[PDB]
């Protein structure tokens, strides 16, 4: 409900170092290819961070409904950019319960 | 073994097939049939029918 | 044997690190790509070098 939004402006972004920083399966991009982010360049870059359940990873898509996409975080219908998702079993799990 | 799931080793096997006009030197286990001629029938030659 | 971050790099018309310097697929590739995890046999406590 209170996901962070970070504005990235007036720097230079190297997109090849993301793969060595987090253990994610798919570097899921929509309107751009991951390996051609160095030649072309954009105007502004946004960075967002939140943690959801495993059953709603598929809800991070334009034109999607459910529980996260209807009340918590709705992506726009013309969204472009890359989405990074990796599990945090070894960092955010507790035996009594991560409440 | 203490790393994340996105940094585990993966055994990759790459298999490629040659699809050219060359005769089939190596291919799979299929059964051949004796040849007859001069009849409206269906044939099968090196993977292609007609 | 490569890491799990480069399974998507084994594709025709793809660039990166392995696809640009180590192993490049042809643009008219006809075949299959088979990959599976080998954590039981390709891991050491001191590091597999």
């Amino acid at each position: 409900y209170a996901w962070n939004r970070k504005r990235i402006s007036n720097c230079v972004a190297d997109y090849s170092v993301i793969y060595n920083f987090a253990p994610f399966f798919a570097f899921k991009c929509y309107g751009v290819s991951p390996t051609k982010l160095n030649d072309l360049c954009f105007t502004n870059v946004y960075a967002d961070s939140f943690v959801i359940r495993g059953n709603e990873v598929s809800q991070i898509a334009p034109g999607q409904t459910g529980n996260i996409a209807d009340y918590n975080y709705k992506l726009p219908d013309d969204f472009t950019g890359c989405v990074i998702a990796w599990n945090s079993n070894k960092l955010d799990s507790k035996p009594s319960g991560n409440y | 073994p203490t790393y994340g799931v996105g940094h585990q080793p993966y055994r990759v096997v790459v298999l490629s097939f040659e699809l050219l006009h060359a005769p089939a030197t190596v291919c799979g286990p299929k059964k051949s049939t004796n040849l007859v001629k001069n009849k409206c029938v269906n044939f099968n030659f090196n993977g292609l029918t007609g």
